[PDB]
């Protein structure tokens, strides 16, 4: 019936692949993680609506700045990711990802996703960041970035525990089925 | 917000990087493909063959064959009904290298002077024999007796590397009805 293409972008190591593998296989990798997940389509139901969600992972490296955009054409919704325990990936959304996604696709909806939510409360993770004079991204900080890039929705999830993970893909779909002209 | 074109890289450099990474090899096969390096010698890298105006309410087709006589197009008039919804369909072929950020630019004139500028990003595409197609989101034509009239357009296809792939002229007339 309906076809929705979703592309996931963001810094390397933010959890793009694990997010897709965890969601599609229903299990977190935690062993061998390929640099990029292969393209798969999820047959989902969203209130009596038959949706075929095509998922696309991306190589975040600067070396592929020229190749990565080849997957952007015909994209219905983008998931721009940043790790909730990585302020650098958060600022990279401001300096790189949002400008890149908007340059190639000016009208396509964006969903800002905060990854690794399970680590925001992790004592060891928090202490390591504090050593470098850094702190995790709080909900208000993430929501503030979402407003700055005019995203359609701000969501936080964990591919490891799966908290809020399914919600991310349901919202990607609602961003297309219930837009704003 | 800012944005700047990434450094240039040949297809060779892209294929030779991380040559042992199994997932990146598949990634490249999905985006660039594998097998015979097919090219059409004696043809620029981009070649835009035709620009069509998808208008559901319009009687006959309103398209422009870009491989034909450009001088007749420069002198011809395409009629667009005021306030009607439409989408532009582009047909083009990427030949040898990757095209980064191919885009359409248009300079609109009326009474001999420039009154409007408009563009739309087509995207980045890899070289292949088969042509690509592209449709922009639905748009609505101008409405009102102030907007109704004949306009002279200067169009061109460029990219992130500022390479002119095509330039031509045509006329547009916005009227109360298709006639
Ligand atoms: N605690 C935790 N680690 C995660 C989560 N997601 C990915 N990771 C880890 O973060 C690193 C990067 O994961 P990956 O998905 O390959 O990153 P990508 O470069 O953005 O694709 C790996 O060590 C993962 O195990 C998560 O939700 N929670
Ligand atoms: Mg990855």
């Amino acid at each position: 019936m309906q076809a929705i293409k979703c592309v996931v972008v963001g810094d390397g190591a933010v959890g793009k692949t694990c997010l897709l593998i965890s969601y599609t296989t229903n299990a977190f990798p935690g062993e061998y993680i390929p640099t990029v997940f292969d393209n798969y389509s999820a047959n989902v139901m969203v209130d009596s609506k038959p949706v075929n969600l095509g998922l696309w992972d991306t190589a975040g490296q600067e070396d592929y700045d020229r190749l990565r955009p080849l997957s952007y054409p015909q994209t219905d919704v983008f998931l721009i990711c940043f790790s909730l325990v990585s302020p650098a990936s958060y600022e990279n959304v401001r300096a790189k990802w949002f400008p890149e996604v908007r340059h190639h696709c000016p009208s396509t909806p964006i969903i800002l996703v905060g990854t690794k939510l399970d680590l925001r409360d992790d004592k060891d993770t928090i202490e390591k960041l504090k050593e470098k004079k850094l702190a995790p991204i709080t909900y208000p900080q993430g929501l503030a970035l979402a407003k700055e890039i005019d995203s359609v929705k701000y969501l936080e999830c964990s591919a490891l525990t799966q908290r809020g993970l399914k919600t991310v893909f349901d919202e990607a779909i609602r961003a297309v089925l219930c837009p704003q002209p | 917000g800012n944005y700047k074109p990434p450094p240039q890289k040949s297809l060779k450099e892209l294929q030779e990087m991380d040559k042992d990474d199994e997932s990146l090899i598949k990634y490249k096969k999905t985006l660039l493909g594998d097998g015979p390096v097919v090219t059409d010698p004696k043809a620029p890298n981009v070649v835009v063959t035709r620009l069509t105006l998808v208008c559901e309410s319009a009687p006959g087709p309103i398209t422009m064959d870009l491989t034909g006589d450009l001088e007749a197009l420069k002198k011809e008039t395409i009629v667009l009904k005021e306030g009607s919804e439409y989408r532009v369909k582009i047909h083009f072929k990427v030949n040898r290298d990757i095209v980064s950020g191919l885009k359409y630019v248009q300079h609109t004139y009326r009474t001999g002077v420039k009154v409007d500028k408009a563009t739309f990003m087509v995207g980045s595409y890899g070289p292949r024999p088969e042509e690509y197609e592209f449709l922009t989101p639905v748009e609505e034509a101008p409405k009102g007796m102030l907007a109704r009239g004949t306009y002279h357009n200067k169009s061109f296809f460029t990219d992130d590397d500022k390479q002119d792939h095509l330039s031509w002229e045509w006329n547009l007339s916005i009227k109360k009805e298709w006639g």
